C-alpha cells in the first residue's frame, strides 16, 4: 500500500542515458535504470526498426541489462520512456552534448 | 424608496409603474447596502470577542502588515537599488568561453580560470564535472589553459555544458541569483545562498555506472599486458 | 509543557519548516530526507514559548533571530522583564504529493495549523486545496493564512496575489482568516504573526476522563548508549494526550498491541500491558502529563520492530479502560463532486469523483489509522458501506475518516466517512 | 574587401530566423523569431560554396507573389556578427 | 434511504437560529452544507427552506436574511478574468448560473404551495428582484414559473396563468 | 521581465491587418460600401440567431450556417434595411448570401486584433506600476514620459469602436477602464462621462459596464499632471486626421 | 556639455503684437499655451482691481477669458485632442 507507494515513487529507480563520440562526428549512446523484469530485446528490437541502428543486450558486472546503440539519439531516448511508465519523468540523465 | 407589503394586483402595478419612471431606486437602493455592509465587515462589529477580534484581525489585515513591509524591505539595503534589475532573472553577465582547435581533435579552453573565478568555485572540482559529462580525457595545469580530448566543430555551444553545472550547483532554487558560496555540513551536503540566507544542499558527481567502450582495442590489450 | 498544537500545511516550495525553523530554532532529518532534497517525509516537532514583549507591536527594526522576541526570559525588545502567557508545540504536515496520507496520520492530532501560500507560484494550487477538505474532516475551526515569500518578488505581485486569494476566502471557509505577509528564511514579520497567535483562545480539553493517547513515534534505544548496563535506554509511545491525566507509574494497555498472523483467514491481536517508566517533554522532565502537548511515555517489554514509526495510528489508555476493537466497521460515506490533487492545467478543470463501488483498494485514514480496506458490501442500507480491515481500528469516538484511493500510483481525497458503530 | 553585415529590409520580405535541424534534398527546417513553425531552403549560389549549420542564424527572403509557400536562406551571419545583433537592441 | 433520517431536519433548524439571533454574519453556512449533502443537495433549495422562517415569515423574512440569499440564488459566485485562455471557463459558469436561477423558481412554487395563493407567488418573484437576491431576466420569472414544479404537482393549470401578466408587462417596458 | 514577446506582437497585428485584403475574403464586393451600418447590423442578426455571447472564431466554419438563416428566415426580408436599400431587392438570391460571409469575415478580423491589443494594454501597464513604486521612495514619484504610451495606446484601442460588436467585458474592457483608473486616479465626472460614451460605442451588442472593480490607490501623483496638462501640456505626438 | 537651449515669444515688439498679431510662428507645444494661459488668468484677476469692478469693459473681457478656457478643461473623451488643439490656440492667441 501506501508505504510501497512512497518507497516506488521516491527512491531507487534513475534511469541514465548518456552519449559520447566514437570519431569526427560518429556517436554512440546508451541507457542503464530500466528494472530487470522488462525484457531488454523487445526495447532494443524496437530502437532498431525505427531508424537505421544497432542494439545489443550487454549484462556488466554491477551495472547489468545495459543496452547501447548506434547514433547519437538521446531525444528519442527520454522521449520513448516518458508517454511509456519506464521513466518517472523524474530519472532522466542526458550527458550529451 | 422601495417598500414591502403583501402585494396585490394593484400593488403589483404600483412597483411596475414606480420601475417604469426610472429604474434609479432599486440600482442606487443596492449599491447603498454593499457599501455598509462591506464597511461593517472589514472594521467589524461582530458579536463575541474572539470573533470580534477576528474581524479585527480582518482589520488588521487591510494592507497594514504590508505597509509596516514597505518599509523594513527598503530598510535592509540589499532588496533595493541594486543590481537586481536584471540579476532578477539571472540575467547575469557570464564570461563567454571561448576556444581553439588544435590538431583537429583537441580543443583548449583558453578562458578557463577566470570562468571559474566568476561563479567563485575552485579549479579541480568544476573540471572534473565538465570532463565526465563528456567522457574525455585531457587535463588543465599549463597556463591554466584547459584541454579536452573531445572534438567540435568549432561554436558557441560549449554553453549547454556550463548550463548544466550552474543550475545543479551554484545557482540556489530560492531566487534566481549567484553570489553563492559553497560550504561543508555534514557527509555529502554542502552550498549555502547569502543573498537571502535561504540554504540549500545539493549532492557531487562520482559516476561510475557506465561507459562503454571507444574504440581500438589491441593497444588497450597492450598497455594492460 | 506545550499547551495547544500548532501543525503546518502548505503545498512544498511554498515553505513548511521554515516558518518552523524561524521560530523553534530546530530542523528535522531521518537521512533519507537529504537524498531526495526538500522533501521532509516524515513529520516535525518543536517548541518555542511564548512571552509578552511588552512594547512590541510593530517595531521597525531587531535582530532576524526569534531569541529577542518570544522564548526567552528577558526582554531587550522592550529592555524589561518577561512573563509567560502561553507555550506552543509544532509539527509539521507534509505537503508533497505521495505524503498525503501521513499528513492525515498527523492531521487528528492538532489543534490548529498554518496555510502557507508562496509569491512566485499560481494562485491556488491543486495540493493546497486538497489540504483544506482534509482539514474539514476533523474540523479545526481555528486556521490563518499566510504569504511566505513576500520580499523575494516585488510589493506589487503581492498586493494583487492577496486580492485573488482574499476574494477566494470567506466564500469557503467563513472567519474571513487573515492573510498575512512574513518571511522565515531571512526571519522577519514575526512580530505580527505571533500576535494573531497569542488572540487564537484556549481549547478546551478533558481532563478527568479515561484515559486517551494518540501515537505517532517510537525508538530512542540507543546509540550510545554502548557500554555499562549495556542496552538500551528503553522506548516510548510519543504522542499525544487528550484525555485524562498520564502520571507516572500508572498501567498502560496498548490497544492494537501485537499484531498476529491469520489462522487460516481469521486474524486475532492482542493487547500489550505496559508500564510509564517516565514522562518527557521537551528537554525537561514532567511527573504528570496535562492534554495537549507531545509527551514521551516511557514503554516497557520485549525488542523487535517499532524502528520509526510501527505504532501507526495505535491508542493507548489506562488498564481497565478499553477503546472497543473492531476489524470491520460501517461507514457511512460521503463523496466529493472533484479529483483534487490532480494537475492537468489549471485546479478548477479538475476531473470529477467516480463512485464507490465493490471490489476496489481503498484506504481508510480513521484519523491516525493507514488500514488497507476492500470494499466487500455497498448494501446494507444505500450508502452505507460494510469495509472489512486487515489491521484493527479502537473506537472512542464515532471517528471522523477521510477516504483515499489510487489515481495513479498515489491516493487522492475521494470523500469524508462517520463509523455507524 | 567589404562589410560582413547587413541589416534586414522589413519589407521585400528578409527576417532573420535560425536553423533547427536539417533535412535532406538541399532544404531544412527553419523557426521564426515571432512567429509560429517553417520549413527553408537555399539559393543555388550557396550549394556548396557557403555550408550553413544547424542553429546557424541566417536571414530569409519571403515569395512576393504568395505567401506561406516556402522561404528560403539568401544569406548567412558569421558567428562573429551574431553576438553583435544579439546584444545590441535587435533579435531574441 | 441512508437510515439516517435526523441532521437533514437540524440543517433547516440551524437556518432558523443563526439568522434570528445575528442577522450580521452568515458566513458559516457556506460549510454547513458542505457536510450535510444527504438528500438531493442545491444551495437556495435548503436555504430558502427553513422552519418557520420559511412558512410564516416568508415573505418579510426575505427582505430580512437578504445577504445570504445574494450569495447563493444570484450567482455561484466568483471573479475571474483572463487575458490568457477564459473561453471555456465561460460556459462552465454559464450553465451553474443557468441551473441555479431556474430550479430557484421551483423552490419559489413550492414554498408557495404551502402559502397558496397564486397572488403571493407574483408577491414573492417581485421581491427577489427588487433586491439583490436575483436581479436576472423576467425571461427566467416568468416562462419558468410556468410550471417548474411537480413536487408539488396540482397547482398546476391555474397557478400557471396567474404567474402573472406584468411580469411580461415591465419585462419589454411596455 | 523581459518585454520581448510586447514588440513581437505589433509585427504580427500589422501582417494580420493587411493578410484581410491579402487573401482571404472577397467574397462579394463592397461594392462601393452600402453602407457602413449594414455591417454591424446583420452581424446583431447572425450573432443573435446561433448565440454563444461570442460566436467569432470557434468551429471555425460557420460561414455554412449562414444558409440556415437564409433559406429558413427566408422573408419578405428580416432585417431588411439591406434589400431596401439595394434595388433590385435580394433576399435568398446568392449575393446576399455573400454580403452575409463577407460582414462575418471581416468582423472576425476586429475582433481576433483586439485581442492583441489588449494583451498590449497589460504588458503596457505592468511596467510602468513597477517604475512607479521605484520612484515612490522619493514621495512624488515621478515621471510623465513613459506612460503616455500606455494612454495614447488605449485612446487607440478604444476608437477602434465604431464598426464593433461588444467584445468581452470581462477582461477586455476592465483592463482598458482600470488603467484609466486604478491606475490613473484622476478627477470623476470625466471617468463618469467617459463610461457612458463606452457603453454608447459598444451598444448594438451591450450598453452597461460598470467596471468598478477593485479601484486602489497606491498611486496618486497627479494634479500637477491634472487631466489635459498632459494633452496640451505633454503630447508631441498627438491624433491626425485620415 | 550640451549646450542646445530652446526659444519661444522670443521678441515680438509690443509694436509688433500689437499690428501683425500673431505672426507666424505659431505654437508649438508641450507646455507653450498652456503657461501663457496660466499667467493671463492670474495676472488679470491679481490686479485686485482697483476700478473696474463696473465699467462693463471688464466684466466683458473677464468672461470672454472664462469662455476660452472650457476647450482646455473639457476636450478628450479618452486621451484625444483632435486638431481641436489649435481651435484652443487660436483664440488664446487672438485673445492675448
Ligand atoms: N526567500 C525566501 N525563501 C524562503 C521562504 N520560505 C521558505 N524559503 C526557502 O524555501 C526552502 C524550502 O523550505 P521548506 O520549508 O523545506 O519547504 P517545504 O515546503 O516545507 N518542504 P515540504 O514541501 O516538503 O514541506 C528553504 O530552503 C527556505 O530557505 C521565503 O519566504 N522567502
Ligand atoms: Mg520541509
Ligand atoms: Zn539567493
Amino acid at each position: 500500500q501506501q508505504k510501497r507507494s512512497v518507497q516506488d515513487a521516491l527512491e531507487a529507480q534513475k534511469v541514465h542515458i548518456r552519449v559520447q563520440q566514437r570519431k569526427g562526428k560518429k556517436f554512440v549512446t546508451s541507457v542503464q535504470g530500466l528494472n530487470q523484469a522488462l525484457n531488454f530485446r523487445r526495447i532494443s528490437r524496437e530502437f532498431q526498426r525505427r531508424w537505421g541502428c544497432n542494439g545489443t543486450v550487454i549484462v556488466t558486472p554491477d551495472a547489468g541489462t545495459v543496452i547501447q546503440l548506434q547514433g547519437n539519439w538521446s531525444e528519442e531516448i527520454k522521449k520513448f520512456l516518458l508517454d511509456e511508465n519506464m521513466a518517472t519523468e523524474q530519472n532522466l540523465e542526458i550527458h550529451s552534448l | 424608496s422601495n417598500d414591502l407589503y403583501a402585494l396585490l394586483k394593484r400593488i403589483t402595478r404600483q412597483e411596475v409603474e414606480r420601475r417604469m419612471i426610472e429604474h434609479e431606486q432599486l440600482r442606487q437602493k443596492q449599491q447603498r447596502v454593499p457599501q455598509v455592509e462591506r464597511f461593517l465587515d472589514a472594521t467589524s462589529k461582530t458579536g463575541s470577542s474572539g470573533s470580534s477580534g477576528g474581524g479585527g484581525n480582518k482589520a488588521t489585515e487591510e494592507g497594514c502588515g504590508y505597509n509596516y513591509s514597505v518599509m523594513l524591505r527598503r530598510l535592509f539595503f540589499a532588496l533595493n537599488r541594486n543590481k537586481e534589475s536584471s540579476a532578477m532573472t539571472e540575467r547575469n553577465r557570464l564570461p563567454e568561453p571561448k576556444l581553439e582547435k588544435i590538431g583537429k581533435k583537441k580543443v583548449i579552453i583558453t578562458n578557463f580560470g577566470r570562468i571559474c573565478q566568476a561563479f567563485n568555485r575552485p579549479i579541480q572540482d568544476v573540471k572534473d564535472y565538465i570532463e565526465k559529462e563528456l567522457s574525455v580525457g585531457g587535463n588543465l595545469d599549463s597556463n591554466d589553459a584547459l584541454i579536452l580530448k573531445y572534438e567540435i566543430q568549432k561554436s558557441t555551444a560549449f554553453d549547454n555544458i556550463l548550463y548544466k553545472y550552474l543550475d545543479e550547483f551554484v545557482k540556489c532554487n530560492s531566487c534566481h541569483k549567484i553570489d553563492t558560496t559553497l560550504t561543508k555540513e555534514g557527509r555529502r551536503m554542502e552550498l549555502r545562498c547569502n543573498w537571502c540566507t535561504a540554504t540549500r544542499t545539493v549532492q557531487a558527481v562520482g559516476s561510475a555506472t557506465y561507459s562503454a567502450q571507444v574504440g581500438k582495442r589491441s593497444k588497450a590489450r597492450l598497455q594492460a599486458m | 509543557q506545550a499547551t495547544v498544537n500548532i501543525g503546518t500545511i502548505g503545498h512544498v516550495a511554498h515553505g513548511k519548516s521554515t516558518v518552523v525553523k524561524a521560530l523553534s530554532g530546530v530542523k528535522t532529518q531521518k537521512y533519507h530526507r537529504e537524498a531526495v532534497m526538500n522533501i521532509t517525509i516524515h513529520l516535525g516537532y518543536a517548541n518555542a514559548k511564548v512571552f509578552k514583549c511588552d512594547k512590541c507591536e510593530l517595531p521597525a527594526a531587531f535582530h532576524a533571530f526569534p531569541s529577542s522576541q518570544p522564548d526567552k526570559t528577558d526582554c531587550p525588545t522592550c529592555g524589561s522583564p518577561l512573563t509567560l502567557k502561553r507555550h506552543f508545540s509544532f509539527v509539521d504536515c507534509p505537503g508533497h504529493d505521495v505524503l498525503m496520507a501521513t499528513m492525515l496520520n498527523g492531521a487528528a492530532i492538532m489543534d490548529a495549523a498554518l496555510l502557507l501560500i508562496a509569491a512566485n507560484e499560481p494562485f491556488p494550487q491543486p495540493q493546497t486545496l486538497e489540504h483544506l477538505k482534509a482539514v474539514e474532516i476533523m474540523r479545526l475551526a481555528n486556521l490563518v493564512i499566510l504569504q511566505n515569500k513576500i520580499d523575494l518578488v516585488g510589493e506589487v505581485h503581492a498586493q494583487d496575489q492577496y486580492h485573488k486569494i482574499r476574494n477566494y476566502i470567506d466564500s469557503t471557509i467563513g472567519s474571513n482568516i487573515p492573510i498575512i505577509p512574513i518571511s522565515a528564511q531571512l526571519k522577519r514579520n514575526i512580530d505580527y504573526l505571533l500576535e494573531y497567535l497569542c488572540h487564537i483562545p484556549l481549547p478546551t480539553r478533558q481532563l478527568n476522563c479515561p484515559a486517551h493517547m494518540t501515537v505517532v513515534r517510537s525508538f530512542d534505544i540507543n546509540k550510545p548508549g554502548e557500554v555499562d548496563i549495556e542496552n538500551l535506554r528503553g522506548g516510548v509511545a510519543g504522542g499525544t494526550v487528550t484525555r485524562g491525566i498520564i502520571r507516572v507509574n500508572q498501567v498502560l494497555e496498548i490497544r492494537p498491541g501485537q499484531v498476529h498472523a491469520q489462522t487460516g483467514g481469521t486474524f486475532s491481536c492482542t493487547p500489550l500491558r505496559t508500564r510509564a517508566l517516565t514522562l518527557k517533554a521537551e528537554d525537561n522532565s514532567l511527573q504528570y502529563a496535562v492534554p495537549g502537548g507531545l509527551i514521551a511515555v516511557g514503554t516497557t517489554l520485549d525488542p523487535t520492530l517499532t524502528r520509526q514509526d510501527k505504532m501507526v495510528g495505535h491508542m493507548i489508555a489506562d488498564e481497565g479502560s478499553l477503546p472497543e476493537v473492531y476489524a470491520e466497521i460501517e461507514v457511512q460515506y460521503f463523496l466529493f463532486e472533484e479529483m483534487v490533487g490532480r494537475s492537468k492545467q489549471r485546479d478548477r478543470n479538475a476531473k470529477r469523483v467516480q463512485k464507490l463501488n465493490l471490489q476496489e483498494t481503498l484506504q481508510i485514514n480513521v484519523g491516525t489509522l493507514t488500514a488497507g480496506a476492500t470494499v466487500v458490501n455497498i448494501t446494507k442500507n444505500p450508502d452505507i458501506a460494510k469495509l472489512t480491515l486487515v489491521t484493527p481500528v479502537c473506537c472512542t469516538l464515532d471517528e471522523h475518516i477521510a477516504i483515499s484511493r489510487l489515481v495513479e500510483k498515489n491516493f487522492r481525497l475521494i470523500g469524508w466517512g462517520i463509523i455507524r458503530r | 574587401q567589404k562589410r560582413d553585415i547587413v541589416y534586414a529590409d522589413p519589407q521585400e520580405g528578409e527576417e532573420y530566423a535560425q536553423v533547427k535541424k536539417a533535412l535532406g534534398n538541399l532544404r531544412l527546417e527553419l523557426q521564426l523569431a515571432d512567429g509560429s513553425k517553417a520549413i527553408g531552403s537555399i539559393r543555388g549560389a550557396m550549394v556548396r560554396k557557403v555550408w550553413i549549420g544547424q542553429g546557424d542564424v541566417v536571414l530569409v527572403s519571403k515569395r512576393s507573389f504568395n505567401k506561406n509557400d516556402i522561404v528560403d536562406v539568401i544569406h548567412r551571419y558569421n558567428p562573429a556578427e551574431v553576438r553583435a545583433l544579439v546584444k545590441d537592441e535587435v533579435i531574441p | 434511504e441512508d437510515t439516517r433520517e435526523p441532521p437533514q431536519k437540524i440543517l433547516a433548524r440551524c437556518m432558523q437560529q443563526y439568522p434570528d439571533e445575528s442577522e450580521e454574519v452568515m458566513r458559516r453556512c457556506i460549510e454547513l452544507m458542505t457536510t450535510y449533502n444527504l438528500k438531493e443537495k442545491m444551495g437556495p433549495l435548503l436555504v430558502l427552506d427553513g422552519i418557520e422562517l420559511a412558512e410564516k415569515e416568508f415573505m418579510a423574512g426575505l427582505r430580512r436574511h437578504s445577504r445570504l440569499l445574494k450569495r447563493f440564488c444570484r450567482v455561484t459566485g466568483t471573479a475571474l478574468l483572463d487575458a490568457a485562455t477564459d473561453e471555456a471557463t465561460k460556459s462552465d459558469l454559464l450553465r451553474r448560473e443557468k441551473r441555479l436561477q431556474s430550479a430557484t423558481i421551483e423552490e419559489s412554487a413550492r414554498i408557495c404551495a404551502r402559502r397558496f395563493e397564486p397572488e403571493q407567488m407574483v408577491v414573492i418573484l417581485f421581491v427577489l428582484f427588487i433586491e439583490g437576491v436575483l436581479k436576472s431576466a423576467t425571461i427566467e420569472e416568468w416562462c419558468g414559473d410556468e410550471k417548474p414544479i411537480s413536487k408539488v404537482d396540482p397547482a398546476v393549470d391555474k397557478k400557471m396563468k396567474q404567474a402573472a401578466a406584468p411580469l411580461v408587462e415591465w419585462l419589454v417596458g411596455s | 521581465l523581459g518585454g520581448s514577446t510586447n514588440t513581437a506582437v505589433p509585427l504580427k497585428l500589422e501582417m494580420w491587418r493587411l493578410l484581410v485584403a491579402a487573401s482571404q475574403l472577397r467574397e462579394v464586393e463592397f461594392a462601393f460600401a452600402m453602407e457602413d451600418p449594414a455591417l454591424k447590423d446583420s452581424k446583431g442578426a447572425s450573432k443573435k440567431k446561433d448565440s454563444k455571447s461570442e460566436y467569432k472564431m470557434l468551429y471555425g466554419f460557420h460561414v455554412i450556417n449562414q444558409f440556415v438563416e437564409r433559406e429558413a428566415v427566408k422573408g419578405n426580408h428580416w432585417g431588411q434595411l439591406d434589400p431596401l436599400r439595394k434595388a433590385k431587392p435580394d433576399m435568398t438570391i446568392v449575393e446576399a448570401r455573400s454580403y452575409l460571409r463577407w460582414v462575418y469575415l471581416s468582423f472576425v478580423e476586429m475582433h481576433i486584433q483586439l485581442k492583441l491589443k489588449c494583451r498590449v494594454v497589460k504588458l503596457q501597464l505592468e511596467n510602468w506600476r513597477a517604475e512607479r513604486e521605484r520612484a515612490r521612495l522619493a514621495q512624488e514619484s515621478p515621471k510623465i514620459a513613459l506612460g503616455i504610451p500606455l494612454f495614447l495606446y488605449c485612446h487607440h484601442h478604444v476608437l477602434a469602436v465604431i464598426r464593433d460588436e461588444g467584445p468581452r467585458m470581462s477582461s477586455e474592457d476592465i483592463d482598458t477602464v482600470r488603467s484609466a483608473l486604478k491606475h490613473f486616479d484622476l478627477p470623476d465626472s470625466y471617468y463618469n462621462k467617459l463610461d457612458q460614451c463606452i457603453a454608447r460605442w459598444q451598444n448594438m451588442t451591450l450598453g452597461t459596464l460598470l467596471p468598478s472593480l477593485l479601484p486602489q490607490d497606491k498611486q496618486l501623483f497627479e494634479t500637477p499632471e491634472m487631466l489635459q496638462l498632459i494633452h496640451m501640456g505633454h503630447l508631441l505626438e498627438r491624433p491626425f486626421v485620415r | 556639455n550640451c549646450y542646445i537651449r530652446d526659444l519661444h515669444p522670443l521678441s515680438i515688439l509690443t509694436a509688433d503684437q500689437l499690428q501683425r498679431g500673431f505672426p507666424p510662428d505659431i505654437s508649438l507645444v508641450p507646455s507653450e499655451v498652456v503657461s501663457l494661459f496660466e499667467k493671463m488668468h492670474s495676472k488679470f484677476n491679481e490686479v485686485v482691481w482697483p476700478n473696474y469692478s463696473s465699467l462693463q469693459l471688464a466684466k466683458t473681457l473677464r468672461a470672454q477669458l472664462m469662455l476660452i478656457e472650457p476647450s482646455k478643461y473639457f476636450e478628450a473623451e479618452t486621451y484625444i485632442t483632435q486638431e481641436r488643439a489649435r481651435q484652443y490656440e487660436a483664440e488664446v492667441k487672438n485673445a492675448f
